[PDB]
């Protein structure tokens, strides 16, 4: 009783279909998966080293989920101007209009330039996601459990910064479920926490205490596409939006 | 086009006869199906005796009745039922045990459940009354924290829903298949699943058009909701003493 | 083992693949899987039912408007005027400083794209009994400016395309909107917070009252009318841009004295280039010349300035929270931040320096905090705000 | 009544056609599109940083149009010697003899050498061109609107300066028109401003405040070819030209 | 997973393509489009008349 039509009072004629721009621009913008495989910024951070780190310590950690992180506006003094000004990207705006997903993701991590050190990246699909709080890029500041340490059995890859300071990887779907939730997650049970993100990506440097001083306050950006075999499987309508050019200007 | 009423009233009764329970409708149902028909999944994660009880579980049973009056504003929720919990909580709200209704006696003894649903939302409104309600189904309501800004008829019109007009006094049929992250919902306290037991989401009936009438018209009307579990499968035969009562809400 | 002696290849290197292309290429990756031929599957009941398709999203009705149509509405009273575009808004009456809006799904899926074209379909559901009798025009005027949004009645509407609907027993209809423009596509209504990119509708939809309502004395005198929007069978969008809409998950905006960006958190430590390591100065790191840098305060002749942190709990900590400081050129091409024990000392140091003194003067040195007060050398909480304390000098 | 001939008084004989140099040089210079696909300098600038920039701030901006920018002679003290001495290139000299165009463009941007930082390039086809004034390379000095910020949904690409400090990109035709104007544009209406350039290219660095000091006063050059599927569709005669070796010499 | 043990290639690197050639080569680019097979079109009345 949603898409019904009682009486269609057509006063129009036939309009020439362009095929979603394929006639004009040589490309059809109908398949939305083609749009979602364009990369979009997952996040950015400035590297900060509080305690003395070993070679095994991970530099930062983040859960890997397609509907985008908790929107990091930044500090009140120094806000991240991308997430503050133009609030959110295309891919989570599409993913807000669905409930469930199943499939892989694609992450492209861009490291700073003047660093040379060899970088390891692990994917741990063990970390359940406990609430929408702490669903963000987390600077590892201490090592108590096996979280900070480069572990053995996970899917890892090492990028040589001397050759190229960007890594391009594909995170697979490893949950034991039919789907996962595709909204701002509210933790009710313990089993529901296993089914939010695909896994948990930890990026670490092999630098020592002397070479880590050149890495402090350097930016690391993370981009993500949607991959392929990536299916959204329940239509949910959109939440209240916000208009972007109605936001106030930084007057002087 | 040629009316001729008699002692019967010149109508045409539509019947839903499902396991010795018969529902009658004068009007045509306004159906809405959110997802296609699910598959049985006893193959992949069960070795216990898996069997529905279609003679007692595919019956109709009321889970909510309420009074829609003219003192309700534009966007105001009337019902918000977490249906697999709402069946058991509607029985427990009548102050008895769950083993006194034949619809829910496998929930006392089994552990997990998967099956589709059929929801009938019947209004009893006068022909001169004017108003309209939504019957919107949402999968897994509690797993979204921004749903408190979502619960409105503007957002629920975007996903598919069933409209109930108070003038025609029509009826809303809701074919709800099983669509969840896990392929089974536990009926009781099970490992690493302590809260949100047997919750699949909220059927929430809100108002679009508030009930309008003359100065001396009939002020209120009644709405009754019936449920059916047709494509069920029960696995994990267990003791009934392990089962606990549902959260009251 | 023969020797290959022919001429080799002669490329051009680039550091990254197509960051924008996504359809007809094979993007190579370091897949974190175990099998190189392995992909993801959907067996067999967790299959996709909804294809990600813009023509499937825009074909879904979204409730955008409710209109009260009353008995005392005269012949020709305006019920609604709106814009013939997917960007039709319904404002929520919230108390937030930024207001949220309801949109149709066609408007949300058209916010991501620059240009749209095609027919729109407005479903009017008139909640009435079979004893209410009325008649209304849903009209449609081709392109109107803002000064032509007024001077509008039901009579100028009938010059353009219009549809007159009678309400006797069928209480719902669907008006399909023509697409009349000088341009094959149409640039969207809002920009990505670029206010010189605003564009109004191609055309304007109206709904007047042709014949007023005649209700019987046993029914109500007011009637609700719902207005639903979906993009019709000819609706289409092409060019992807930054979407002009944002989520309400984090509804927090930040409007634009502290350290220059990046030079925080900082702690009070020592530096061989500031009084030969004998006095505290704010540092953003422990390595060679990692000294925090600070903006130049605008100070006119006849005044001084020093700094007092707004929230002491956020201050760097030595033997005490460093809540007061003076900022002065280092001699190395940037300003340094020099903590003091208290505001009185800060005022006395600023007096000395803005009075013509130098950091190497004994009078200045005696107002610095000595190195033995570094203590734990705890960093500030982020980059906190300081009040600029001004005084006549 | 333009290419007519009343009486052709031929006193000549048959001259051997070389096929536009194909006989002598192995190549025919008849197709002018072959000439216009040779790269030619779109512009050059020295990078200057006034205020403290974030990672999101764009370093410079320029509209992308085939008939060449407003000819930047430079300052009176330090003039850009390419545009001052030999005034303008081949491609805008050809494009002056036409009225309308439709098609793509090709941009090759050469960055300085000693910089290492990772560079992003976005194409925004949203910016209408308001007058022939400010149709030039614009140093972004402040961020008020969403102009300075790296936005989400646009066609972007990131060049790794550590691998190679040159980017080679193709700007597509995305206007909703039949053509665009191919002269020195005079803004009459608001809709005519949408149909001058293809879009608006913004180039930004991901450097912080410490690494941006090595980037100040470094040159960035921008070259462009004409692409393919690029058609000029109305013959307009040429304007008054100027002879280049008649320009005065810098006497001492 | 066999091991490839033969001898690899032996190039010369250069940083930029043909800045002058424009006729009979296929110049690779980072096209800022969405479709890799997509080009520009002229339908059907906005066709070129002057070559």
């Amino acid at each position: 009783e949603e898409s019904r039509n009682t009486t269609v009072l057509d006063t129009t004629t036939t309009l020439q279909s362009s095929g979603f721009g394929r006639a004009f621009f040589g490309e059809a913008f109908n398949d939305l998966k083609t749009l979602m495989r364009r990369y979009q910024l997952y996040g950015q951070l400035l590297l900060s080293v509080t305690t003395d780190k070993d070679i095994d310590h991970c530099m930062f950690t983040f859960p890997c989920l397609p509907q985008g992180l908790a929107l990091d506006i930044g500090s009140a003094g120094s806000p991240h101007e991308i997430f503050n000004r133009c609030r959110d990207g295309i891919i989570p705006l599409i993913a807000s209009g669905y409930r469930f997903y199943r499939g892989d993701l694609r992450y492209k991590i861009v490291f700073p330039s003047n660093v040379n050190s060899n970088i390891w990246v692990q994917h741990r699909p063990d970390r359940r996601l406990e609430g929408w709080s702490a669903a963000k890029i987390v600077n590892c500041d201490a090592v108590s459990t096996g979280q900070g340490v480069y572990n053995h059995g996970y899917a890892s890859h090492i990028q040589i910064t001397r050759v190229n300071n960007v890594i391009e990887l594909e995170v697979p779907f490893y949950n034991a479920t039919c789907y996962n939730y595709l909204q701002a997650f509210n933790a009710s049970s313990a089993a529901s926490s296993y089914a939010v993100s695909l896994g948990e990506i930890s990026v670490g440097f092999q630098a020592t205490s002397d070479d880590i001083a050149s890495i402090v306050n350097k930016p690391v950006t993370i981009y993500y596409s949607i991959g392929d075999g990536m299916q959204f499987s329940q239509w949910v309508g959109y939440q209240p939006m916000m208009i972007l050019d109605q936001l106030p200007a930084p007057v002087v | 086009d040629n009316p001729n009423p008699g002692p019967d009233g010149e109508g045409e009764v539509e019947l839903e006869k499902d396991s010795n329970v018969v529902l009658t409708t004068q009007r045509d149902p306004s159906t809405s199906i959110p997802a296609p028909v699910s598959v049985k999944w006893s193959r992949w994660t069960s070795n216990d005796v898996v069997d529905d009880y279609a003679t007692i579980t595919s019956r109709w049973y009321q889970i909510a009745e309420f009074v829609w009056s003219k003192d309700d504003p534009f966007d105001k929720e009337l019902a918000r039922l977490i249906l697999p919990r709402a069946l058991l909580s509607s029985i427990e709200a009548n102050s008895d045990a769950i083993c006194d209704v034949p619809n829910t006696i496998p929930f006392k003894v089994h552990a997990y459940w998967r099956g589709d649903m059929e929801v009938r939302v019947q209004i009893n409104s006068n022909k001169f009354q004017v108003g309209q309600l939504q019957a919107t189904w949402y999968y897994s309501d509690h797993e979204n924290l921004n749903i408190s800004s979502k619960r409105s008829v503007y957002g629920f019109s975007q996903m598919d829903h069933a409209l109930i007009s108070a003038s025609a006094s029509n009826e809303a049929k809701l074919v709800i298949p099983f669509k969840h992250v896990y392929p089974f919902l536990p009926t009781r306290i099970v490992p690493d699943w302590t809260t949100g037991i047997l919750d699949m989401g909220a059927l929430n009936i809100r108002v679009i058009a508030p009930l309008r009438m003359s100065a001396t018209g009939p002020t209120t009307c009644n709405v009754v909701v019936f449920i059916k579990l047709n494509n069920s499968e029960f696995t994990g035969t267990s003791s009934g003493k392990f089962y606990a009562s549902q959260i009251r809400a | 083992n023969p020797s290959y002696q022919q001429s080799p290849r002669h490329f051009v290197p680039t550091g990254m693949h197509s960051l924008a292309l996504g359809t007809n290429l094979v993007e190579p990756l370091h897949a974190l899987r175990l099998d190189a031929a392995g992909t993801t599957q959907h067996p067999v009941g967790c299959a996709p039912d909804e294809d990600m398709t813009v023509s499937s999203i825009a074909s879904r009705y979204g409730l955008i408007r409710r209109v009260q149509w009353k008995k005392d509405h005269a012949k020709g009273s305006l019920l609604l005027q709106l814009d013939a575009d997917p960007f039709v808004e319904q404002r929520i009456e919230g108390t937030n400083p930024i207001s949220l809006y309801w949109f149709a799904p066609v408007g949300v899926v058209s916010s991501m794209f620059m240009q749209w074209r095609g027919s729109l379909e407005y479903r009017f559901d008139i909640i009435a009994s079979q004893f209410h009798t009325g008649r209304l025009i849903v009209g449609y005027v081709p392109g109107l400016t803002a000064s032509l949004q007024l001077q509008m009645d039901y009579m100028k509407l009938k010059s353009s395309s219009y549809v007159v609907f009678d309400l006797q027993e069928s209480n719902s209809f669907t008006f399909e909107v023509p697409y009349v423009s000088y341009r094959p596509w149409w640039v969207r209504k809002y920009g990505g917070n670029y206010l010189p990119s605003s564009t109004d509708a191609p055309s304007t939809l109206f709904m007047y009252v042709q014949v007023p309502l005649i209700p019987m004395e046993a029914v109500s005198d007011t009637i609700d009318i719902n207005v639903y929007v979906r993009g019709g069978s000819s609706f289409e969008v092409c060019v992807p841009v930054q979407p002009s809409l944002g989520l309400n998950w984090n509804t927090d905006f930040i409007l634009r004295y502290r350290a220059k960006t990046g030079y925080a958190p900082y702690y009070a430590g020592v530096w061989h280039s500031f009084n030969n390591s004998n006095s505290l100065v704010f540092r953003w790191g422990s390595a060679s010349d990692q000294i925090a840098q600070w903006p130049t305060i605008s100070v006119p002749r006849g005044e001084l300035a020093f700094l007092r942190i707004k929230d002491g709990k956020q201050a760097a900590v030595g033997t005490q929270p460093w809540r007061t400081m003076v900022v002065w050129p280092s001699g190395h091409g940037y300003n340094i931040g020099i903590p003091t024990y208290n505001a009185e000392r800060a005022r006395q140091l600023a007096q000395h320096l803005y009075g013509g003194g130098s950091l190497t003067d004994e009078k200045a040195k005696q107002l610095f905090v000595p190195a033995n007060q570094q203590g734990p050398g705890k960093v500030s909480n982020g980059n906190p705000v300081w009040e600029v304390m001004r005084a006549p000098l």
